[PDB]
């Protein structure tokens, strides 16, 4: 399983670019692929969407009306066709993988980005630089704009961790769950718009920044992010 | 109150039942046979033209417009009433006899006593195959078939034990819905697809009639 | 068939050097334990008021 | 030579009986028929699974109460969340004919079995999206009945070649063989310890038997036709059996000898699947006559009648937190009560 996304590269301010995308090691059609920007000093943004078999296709505020996003299942690739490219959208380009269904564990895959440089609920968490000591008790908090919990019994609300370098990680979906190969000091807990990860004996491995997500109103949001050092 | 999880687990439910009604549409389209008889009674080399896909083994071909698929249901040496039900939908029963063996001819004789009254098989027709026809045509002067069958009158002739044998497997029939459908066939018959064609095609003819209230 | 012989008088020996009880509180154990739990299961006094498990 | 151990079985035998006979003091009647009835019991469609195009043979519950497992003879396993009526996965079955079906205790695997004679288990929780086969295990010679998860590594088959085997699904080996039972193992029980199994065969035997070890300790006795299911008491030391000639009891372990017996005077089609409720007072039958009836598991008592099946029904499944019960016939649909 790995996701490889080629193409970007410098663009006229007015021009086009087609992003693409492909997958080898899973199934391509029983996922519903995600695009996800990144400013590059800023945090994450989500784009596009496209569901298993083309049955249902997202977009953006900022990408409605401008970008479209289409998938080749016999062929295995991903695409990205933006339209109308302003200075606002130079930013690296990530792929995510996600599955649906009772258990499944949604944004647990995400491709290395593509740098383009072209020359609702509301999520604020925590603060932004932390002092991080080895080994402590760690309590990055979160934020939303509503209660995001369903009569389903499930609040929605995933943890994702930004290595230095490296695409996002899943942690922790749907409140408390741990993602499969996260070690078992991750754990996560909260209640309606109050939600904190607390991190207890902090190591190696784990510096980097933290985001929140909501997944009640499918239009995204994140956080911030709070970012780890030393 | 549905959320967006709940919305694409729907999205991915309703592609899981499409592909299977996809599924049921195209298999509905294979005839289902169930080849039976005694030991070597010729189940082996029923269709020479035959592609082979243990418990049971299941072997199929492609004849004209339908589909067929054969069920050998040989080493299957557990009793025979639990399992029965499981091809209880089958469109006939190909019972194959061997007329050489005159030592196993009455084991034959009372597997289809046992296949032509059972409750799950009322209304399955059964295709007979009296096979091996040509050694026992050639072994028919030595043994006069009295010596396995008694109480009949004859000139010792194929054609009459033929008959015989074929009102005694026909003597174990008690249903009136249901037709055995007879055919004298060889070992060198290439002519062995078009009968059980024909005989197939004649019991989904009669099937639709007896649903209908006629026939 | 002499070890056939040999396994079953062997197993027959199984059941032979045990028993148990002689329905003492055989029968006062189920008594015992399905008034505890009778709160326990739903299936003889559902409360579909609040819970509403299936709709 | 052999008449002499013949002998000395038959004292063994007439002494076993003569001590149940013993045993049997102040027995079914006036112990238990000294409390109320249970009362009347009717349960509503809450659910009506379909998406079968052939007859349902099998059916497991999860221990989470939200997901099912169906396997029927269209080649298909379909898990169903019940509580929307919903598919999960759908994994296609090479061999269509399916007489069992499992559910992992953990939720991670499936098993699957029939005429194949091989127990094909399959992983659910995989990093490719789509369910995969984990193991086939093969090396029975006859049909399987029913298998049951004991944890993510050991399967328990009942299978009709007189014989129950438990293996290890990263091997595929038989790594105990239960001996005994000569006519065919129908069906096969779990206690709540994981530790102690009970089997019913065609040759009217319902044995007891010890996972930790390879042999039998009580051979129940008593059933003058075939069986086809069996179900733990939930306290461990007692177990139903349905049977064949529309007898439905309820044996005890200390006893070494059998209580209280529901059978009816007018039903004379075979039980196909029997199980108990939460404290194990309701007990549900299946029956052949198209119809499944409860009963009550210490006084005879029909409380109620769950009627709505075209076919025989052939799998019947009752929750660990006891709140539903699954019923699943040939007409292709299973239903689930409240």
């Amino acid at each position: 399983v790995q996701l490889v996304e080629s193409g970007g590269g410098l663009v006229q301010p007015g021009g086009s670019r087609k992003l693409s995308c492909s997958a080898s090691g899973f199934a391509f059609s029983s996922f519903g692929m995600h695009w996800v920007r990144q400013a590059p000093e800023k945090g994450l943004e989500w784009v596009a969407y496209i569901s298993s078999g083309s049955g249902t296709i997202y977009y953006a505020d900022t990408v409605k009306g401008r970008f479209t996003i289409s998938r080749d299942d016999p062929k295995n690739t991903l695409f990205l066709q933006m339209t109308s490219l302003t200075s606002e959208d130079t930013a690296m380009y990530y792929c995510v993988r996600s599955i649906y269904y009772y258990g499944s564990s949604p944004f647990d895959f995400w491709g290395q980005g593509t740098t383009l440089t072209v020359s609702d609920i509301v999520m604020t968490q925590a603060t932004s630089s932390v002092p991080v000591i080895p080994g402590e008790s760690v309590s990055i908090s979160c934020r939303s704009s509503k209660s995001l919990l369903h009569s389903n019994g499930n609040t929605y609300l995933y943890w994702f961790l930004q290595r230095p370098g490296q695409s996002p990680q899943l942690l922790i979906y749907r409140m408390s769950n741990l993602a499969s190969g996260v070690p078992d000091r991750f754990s996560g807990s909260g209640s309606g718009t109050a939600f904190t990860l607390t991190i207890s004996r902090l190591e190696a491995e784990d510096v980097g920044v933290y985001y929140c997500m909501q997944h009640l109103e499918y239009p995204l949001t994140f956080g911030a992010g709070t970012k780890l050092e030393l | 109150t549905l959320s967006a999880e709940d919305k694409a687990a729907v999205e991915r439910s309703k592609m899981i039942e499409k592909n299977l009604k996809e599924d049921g549409i195209s298999a509905a389209k294979d005839v289902k046979l169930l080849l039976l008889g005694a030991d070597n009674s010729g189940k082996s080399t029923i269709v020479k033209q035959m592609k082979i896909i243990t418990g049971i083994v299941e072997t199929h071909f492609t004849f004209k417009n339908l589909h067929f698929r054969l069920f050998d249901v040989g080493g299957q040496r557990s009793e025979r009433k639990k399992w029965i039900h499981c091809f209880e939908d089958v469109t006939a029963i190909i019972f194959c006899v061997d007329l050489s063996d005159y030592n196993r001819m009455h084991e034959s004789l009372m597997l289809f006593d046992s296949i032509c009254n059972n409750k799950f098989f009322i209304d399955t027709s059964i295709i007979l195959f009296l096979n091996k026809k040509d050694l026992f045509g050639e072994k028919i002067k030595k043994s006069p078939l009295t010596i396995c069958f008694p109480e009949y009158t004859g000139p010792n002739t194929y054609e009459d034990a033929a008959a015989y044998i074929q009102a005694q497997f026909e003597s174990k029939n008690r249903s009136p819905n249901k037709e055995i459908y007879c055919h004298m066939t060889c070992a060198t018959d290439t002519n062995n697809a078009q009968v059980i064609f024909d005989a197939v095609t004649d019991i989904i003819i009669a099937n639709n009639l007896r649903g209908c209230g006629l026939y | 068939s002499i070890a056939q012989a040999r396994k079953l008088v062997e197993q027959l020996k199984m059941e032979a050097n045990i028993d148990r009880i002689k329905v003492s509180k055989a029968a006062a154990d189920l008594m015992a334990y399905c008034e505890a739990h009778a709160k326990e299961d739903p299936l003889l006094t559902p409360v579909p008021a609040s819970e509403n498990p299936f709709r | 030579e052999l008449d002499q151990l013949r002998q000395e079985a038959e004292q063994l035998k007439n002494q076993i009986r003569d001590a149940r006979k013993a045993c049997a003091d102040a027995t079914l009647s006036q112990i238990t028929n000294n409390i109320d009835p249970v009362g009347r019991i009717q349960m509503r469609t809450r659910r009506t699974l379909r998406g079968h195009l052939a007859k349902i043979y099998a059916m497991h519950w999860g221990t989470d109460s939200r997901l099912l497992v169906s396997a029927s003879q269209d080649g298909k396993l379909i898990i169903w969340d019940s509580y929307t009526t919903n598919k999960v996965h759908a994994i296609p079955l090479r061999s269509s004919w399916v007489m069992t079906c499992a559910y992992a205790p953990s939720g991670n695997y499936v098993a699957c079995g029939g005429l194949d004679n091989i127990c094909s288990i399959y992983n659910l929780k995989t990093r490719e999206g789509n369910v995969r086969v984990s193991r086939e295990l093969a090396g029975h010679t006859g049909y399987l009945s029913c298998c049951r998860f004991l944890d993510d590594n050991q399967i328990v088959t009942s299978s009709g070649d007189t014989t129950c085997a438990l293996w290890d699904i990263e091997t595929g080996q038989q790594t105990t063989t239960f001996t005994g039972h000569t006519g065919d193992v129908m069906s096969l029980s779990l206690a709540p310890d994981t530790r102690l199994f009970v089997s019913g065969a065609c040759d009217a035997s319902a044995k007891l038997w010890d996972v930790r070890e390879g042999m039998c300790r009580q051979t129940f006795t008593g059933h003058e036709s075939d069986i086809n299911a069996i179900c733990f008491f939930p306290n461990g030391n007692a177990f139903a059996t349905g049977s064949d000639d529309a007898t439905c009891r309820l044996f005890d372990l200390r006893a070494d000898q059998e209580l209280m017996t529901y059978s009816h005077d007018n039903i004379i089609c075979g039980i196909t699947s029997v199980s108990f409720s939460k404290s194990g007072r309701l007990l549900l039958a299946g029956y052949d006559d198209f119809n499944c009836n409860v009963w009550d598991a210490l006084k005879a008592d029909r409380a109620g009648v769950l009627a709505g099946h075209d076919n025989r029904v052939s799998c019947l499944g009752v929750t660990d937190d006891g709140m539903a019960v699954a019923t699943g016939s040939w007409d292709s649909f299973l239903k689930i009560w409240n």
